[PDB]
RNA sequence: GAUUAUUGGAGGUAGAGCACUGUUUGGACGAGGGGCCGGUUACCGAAUUCAGACAAACUCCGAAUGCCAAUUAAUUUAACU
RNA sequence: UGGGGCGGUCGCCUCCUAAAAGGUAACGGAGGCGCUCAAAGGUUCCCUCAGAAUGGUUGGAAAUCAUUCAUAGAGUGUAAA
RNA sequence: UCUGGUGACUAUAGCAAGGAGGUCACACCUGUUCCCAUGCCGAACACAGAAGUUAAGCUCCUUAGCGUCGAUGGUAGUCGAACUUACGUUCCGCUAGAGUAGAACGUUGCCAGGC
């Protein structure tokens, strides 16, 4: 956590559309687009994920 | 397998040594398995018959004194020139 | 004689003479020098002043004692007994 | 044997003489060995003499060893010309032999044959010298 | 540690199994991971090693320090100085947080074989995979961006080799 | 293949790169410090012949507390400070160690500086 | 890599000396040291 | 002051020796280039060992002898300004 | 000045010749100099090797980064020690 | 009796390996919450909890496997002397390096506990 090239970071709740992954990361701790507390208050419109959905090994 | 030596002693000068290695004889000094850092002397005629009977190792029971005791070669300092050896090193085996 | 050419390689240093200038047991003065070195070869220990040039000079007056210093360097012991 | 080819100094010092071989003093590579008795330099162009005729003689038989580099060269000025203005150029290299110093060897072939060939080494040769098989026993 | 409790399940279930550990004392681990970007040819691409940063400063949540060349390497005008890396470090609940969304959000855009790949690891236990950048940063995705570069992001792993971090991905990977 | 280690290793190192200059004569007698985990240990030591002087600690429970991890260094620094009240209650030579003016180390400082001490 | 010497604040004469660049160094520097009018080291100026 | 028995020390010579630096790889060694399409095989750069040989400007080692100084001891007769 | 001679060189520093104290030649061997650092200096508190493979976006192997050993082989402003 | 340090002894003191040991400390440990805190990390340090642990670290034990030194005698090499003219001979001593037996997996002052 290199304190001194360390801007924020937060585990967000980047929820889907599809398998609702609000359990990622990244500087844009969101707004309340979902208002919830399951998952964090964060956007979930980032829909397009694959690796749990729809995926190579899994389509 | 039974060769024989005989018994050194002390300030072997450049004259004396030099004149029993140039002799049909050569120093030996063994150490090792129930031995001491003891100094003989070998026949290097005899020496190298049993070369000849048994090769480069030979559990040999070499009689010095009373006892034929098994001494092998601990290393040599031989001078290829003139084939013929200057120092011998030996080491109990039991 | 006829023609020789240039020539160039003969060139080195008006020298200097280093090393030691006392020896074991000897008695010292105050500003006397012990040695004369570059680097360090031997290890300034007691009552022992380095100059610059890793000179070294005993503190005191006295008598030495060269000796080893780590398991393998060398070093100095001043001693005033009297 | 084992180097990469550089240099370090061009005018080295005019080596030692006498004394007695370090080492190489056994047979090794081959089993048909050459030494040598004298102590004097060497400049490889009577070994190269010497390995054509071993070879020329041996018609392309068993192995050779040579146990040589030279790694020192020598120098010379022109003929008797005057002293001390400079060190002249290399004009070869050398590396001197002592005896009991171990200098050919060789293999895969006839022991006579060996012999032979040594011998006519030998003749194109500026040294007194010595055959020998395998130092063993 | 949300996949990290799944693994710390498996330390029981699997890599007691498999490692075998004598005591709970002793457990493997991750232990962090450094994220140097690449590059950056800034000679006079400052500003495109500018760029290089503020993706990193927010895509990552830790930013890179520039490794400035020590020496003056051909192949790229490096002199002394010359600022031609990053020091990203991820260590802690950032580095599982980044764990928890990469392994899900990368495939998306990563359009891989197995999902991660058959393999790629370096051979030091890690990967060091260039990159495309297109998986990473779903947050800030190839619709801006002005460089491409590829990482070689080193696994900083208690992992002896890379074979334990391949039965080590239980936590949505496809070794 | 990447591990981590005892840290007093390194402490001593910094300790012996300081020691070469920092030498207690047995007249500012070398006051050698340790902060483990829990309780900090101290002792003054006649050095230039290697034997006892003092003794104390903080798991030297005479002076304890549960303060902080520091207000009982305090409290050792008080104490074994009166145990030199009746000789070396003056100013001698303290050892950083690995360790730094700050924290533990100062709170403890100050504590022997002003319990008599001439630091 | 050239010289420079200084005029002390009031030490009234030509003293010190030492070496500066006016590359690395290129203007008038200042600093510390001992003046022997005053017991104390003093601030000097270059000129 | 001197000579020598007794010292004690400094130091890197000769010799040894490759341990660095390296001088001429015999051998294989596996690959990179390469013959070939990115490969095959050669050989190498190189390194892998095994392996030895060489050194004024190479040294992990290292004499004798000499240098300095000691209640240094004794036998001399100097020695210094 | 191995006759003057043309050529050259002429002042300082490192090494080898130099002979284990130091010291010493050669129109004898090899190399630097006619400065530079206001930070490469002073002083407190940290760090600790290149390099090698290990190896992988890079990749002309290698840059940056990373695993492990590396003898200070790192490197240290200015040659050699 | 094990500990901590601060110790003096050069590793034949040890390198590596095996096993035990146990929060008397020890470290493991949870975080930044504060002092502090990292030109580029609660890594470290500091601070804050001691929850838990020998598994690590750790001490002891086992191998001399690695290293280590290292004998014995001997070698040249050298002292001078005498030879002769030898890329030398001989007496004399000094006796190396290298090889090598062989070895050893520590002595140890220090206070307070630990006892």
């Amino acid at each position: 956590m290199k304190q001194g090239i360390h801007p924020e970071y937060h585990q967000v709740i980047f929820l889907d559309t599809t398998t609702n992954f609000k359990f990622l990361s990244g500087s844009t701790k969101t707004s309340s687009e979902m208002m919830e507390w399951e998952d964090g208050k964060e956007y979930p419109v980032i829909r397009l994920d694959i690796s749990s959905d729809s995926h190579p090994f899994y389509t | 397998a039974s060769l024989k030596s005989i018994i050194r002693q002390g300030k072997q000068t450049r004259s004396d040594l030099k004149q029993l290695r140039k002799s049909g004889k050569v120093p030996a000094v063994v150490y090792g398995y129930g031995t001491k850092n003891v100094s003989v002397k070998v026949d290097e005629v005899e020496f190298i018959k049993v070369i000849r009977e048994v090769g480069r190792n030979g559990v040999i029971e070499l009689g010095v004194g009373s006892k034929t005791i098994k001494v092998m070669v601990a290393d040599y300092q031989f001078d290829p020139l003139k084939n013929q050896i200057t120092h011998i090193d030996f080491l109990a085996i039991n | 004689k006829k023609g020789v050419s240039s020539t160039k390689n003969g060139r080195d240093s008006e020298s200097k003479r280093l090393g030691a200038k006392r020896a074991d047991g000897q008695f010292v003065t105050g500003g006397s020098i012990l040695y004369r070195q570059r680097g360090t070869k031997i290890y300034p220990g007691e009552n022992v002043g380095r100059g610059g040039d890793d000179t070294l000079f005993a503190k005191i007056d006295g008598v030495v004692k060269f000796e080893r210093k780590g398991r393998d360097k060398k070093q100095v012991s001043v001693y005033a007994v009297a | 044997m084992l180097l990469p080819k550089r240099v370090k100094y061009r005018r080295q010092h005019r080596p030692k003489t006498t004394g007695r071989s370090k080492g190489g003093n056994y047979v090794t590579f081959g089993e048909f060995g050459l030494q040598a008795t004298t102590t004097s330099w060497i400049t490889s162009r009577q070994i190269e003499s010497a390995r054509i005729a071993m070879t020329r003689y041996m018609k392309r038989g068993g192995k050779v060893w040579i146990k040589i580099f030279p790694h020192t060269p020598y120098t010379k000025k022109p003929l008797e010309v005057r002293m001390g203005a400079g060190k002249g150029a290399v004009e070869g290299w050398i590396a001197v032999v002592k005896p009991g110093r171990i200098l050919f060897e060789v293999a895969g072939v006839s022991e006579e044959v060996a012999r032979e060939a040594l011998r006519l080494a030998s003749h194109k040769l500026p040294v007194k010298t010595k055959f020998v098989k395998r130092e063993e026993l | 540690n949300r996949l990290k409790e799944k693994f710390n399940t498996e330390v029981t279930e699997n890599l007691m199994k498999k490692f075998n550990y004598s005591s709970v004392m002793e457990v493997p681990k991750i232990d962090k991971i450094v994220v140097n970007m690449g590059v950056g040819d800034a000679v006079q691409n400052s500003k495109v090693l500018d760029n290089a940063v503020e993706e990193l400063e927010l895509i990552t949540g830790q930013k890179p320090l520039v490794t400035k060349a020590k020496k003056s390497i051909a192949t790229f005008r490096l002199r002394e100085g010359m600022p031609i890396g990053a020091k990203v470090t991820l260590r802690g609940e950032r580095m599982y947080e980044f764990l928890d969304k990469l392994i899900s959000v990368s495939l998306p855009r990563v359009r891989d074989f197995q999902g991660v790949s058959k393999k790629a690891f370096d051979g030091r236990g890690n990967y060091t995979l260039g990159v495309k950048e297109q998986l990473i940063f779903p947050e800030i995705d190839y619709d801006k961006v002005s460089k491409v570069r590829g990482m070689d992001i080193v696994i900083v792993t208690t992992a002896n080799t890379d074979e334990e971090a391949r039965e080590l991905l239980a936590n949505f990977g496809m070794p | 293949m990447i591990s981590k280690i005892d840290k007093n290793k390194v402490r001593l190192k910094r300790h012996a790169r300081v020691r070469t200059n920092l030498s207690g004569t047995a007249e500012k007698p070398r006051l050698n410090v340790y902060r483990s985990n829990k309780h900090i240990y101290a002792q003054i030591i006649d050095d230039n012949k290697g034997v006892t002087l003092a003794q104390a600690s903080s798991k030297d429970s005479d002076i304890a507390t549960t303060a902080t991890k520091v207000e009982l260094a305090t409290k050792v620094g008080e104490a074994i400070a009166k145990k030199a009240a009746d000789k070396g209650i003056k100013e001698i030579v303290f050892d950083r160690g690995g360790y730094l003016y700050h924290g533990r180390v100062k709170a403890l400082a100050e504590a022997a500086r002003e319990s008599g001490l001439e630091f | 890599r050239v010289n420079v010497t200084l005029a002390c604040t009031e030490c009234g004469d030509r003293n010190y000396i030492t070496t500066k660049n006016k590359r690395n160094n290129p203007e008038r520097i200042e600093m510390k040291k001992y003046c022997p009018r005053l017991n104390k080291y003093t601030l000097h100026r270059e000129t």
